[PDB]
């Protein structure tokens, strides 16, 4: 600790090419314990891996139609799952089971995740809606009538007494969990088609359909940073903070490619080439440096790529 | 997927 290393670009290089999907990958995420990545796809399917090896592990089934989106509880040892069979899914990651079905929504599950504790579920659908949810019983808490067009997020803050929630309304809403009740709403209004907390707590990272990523500070409604260069016009795309070496903003993109951007400069940084369909998700490992791609129809596999940085 | 299309 007498110097700061303060790299200029990281060096991100492919390492493993991941197949097994039959249709397009729709996300893929890192367990809290760096031990595994989770896959979905329209193939109904849910996959692990080995998150430093990409050795396939385990395949989930159990949805009736594709399923958009998976998450992981904080020890790592259940998942949850968003399908366009309108339920999300809990499992157990061990025995690969279903352990409950969480009905209400009554259109396409779009988005899910759970609390920090963990105790609690929220969902996102294209019925309009941000559902709250009981894991130990399964049964829906509470119902927001959250937007008027399809819910395309939804993300709880570091100790879950916040929502954040974007929608093809555009706009941007944050919940109080404790009483479902909104505390904001940020907006011309494209529609907003990805958001997430920081690893600080402190912002918002928000995608919208105009090719554009931005850095929000949400208790004040004011832009910090803007991210462009990268295509993203059609399809809800993942972003990242990449906080375990450098400090990056990672995204996929509809022209093939993983872009990289310094958080701070708001240059992009790299652009990682490979994937030969849309870039849909893009995952950040927490302790090391390594991130997860996942790509569309003519692709169809998940790529580990790993820097020094 | 609803999100692959």
């Amino acid at each position: 600790t007498q110097s700061k290393p303060t790299p200029v670009k990281p060096n991100y290089a492919l390492k493993f090419t991941l197949a097994g999907h039959t249709k397009a990958v729709s996300s893929v995420k890192f367990s809290p314990n760096g031990e595994w990545l989770a896959s979905s796809s329209a193939d109904k399917l849910i996959k692990i891996w080995g998150a430093y090896d990409g050795k396939f592990e385990k395949t989930i089934s159990g949805h009736k139609l594709g399923i958009s989106d998976v998450a992981w509880s904080s020890d790592s040892n259940l998942l949850v799952s968003a399908s366009d069979d309108k339920t999300l899914k809990i499992w157990d990651v061990s025995s690969g089971k279903c352990l409950k079905t969480l009905k209400g929504h009554s259109n396409y599950v779009f988005c899910c995740n759970f609390n920090p504790q963990s105790n609690l579920i929220v969902s996102g659908s294209f019925d309009e809606s941000v559902r709250i949810w009981d894991v130990k019983t399964g049964k829906c808490l509470k119902t927001l009538p959250a937007h008027s067009d399809p819910v395309s997020a939804v993300h709880f803050n570091r100790d879950g007494s916040l929502i954040v929630s974007s929608s093809y309304d555009g706009l941007c809403r944050i919940w109080d969990t404790a009483s479902g009740q909104c505390l904001k709403t940020l907006i011309d209004n494209p529609p907003v088609s990805f958001v997430k907390f920081s690893p600080n707590g402190k912002y918002i990272l928000a995608a919208t359909l105009d090719n554009t990523l931005k850095l929000w500070d949400y208790s004040k409604g004011k832009c910090l940073k803007t991210y462009t260069g990268h295509k993203n016009e059609k399809y809800c795309i993942f972003a990242n903070f990449s906080v375990t070496g450098g400090k990056w903003i990672v995204s996929g993109s509809e022209d093939n490619l993983v872009y990289i951007w310094n958080l701070q400069t708001k240059e992009i940084v790299q652009k990682l080439q490979g994937h030969t369909d849309v870039v849909i998700s893009t995952a950040c490992h927490p302790t090391e440096n390594i991130i997860a791609s996942a790509a569309l129809e003519n692709d169809k596999t998940i790529k580990l790529w790993k820097s020094d940085c | 997927x609803x999100r692959a299309x």
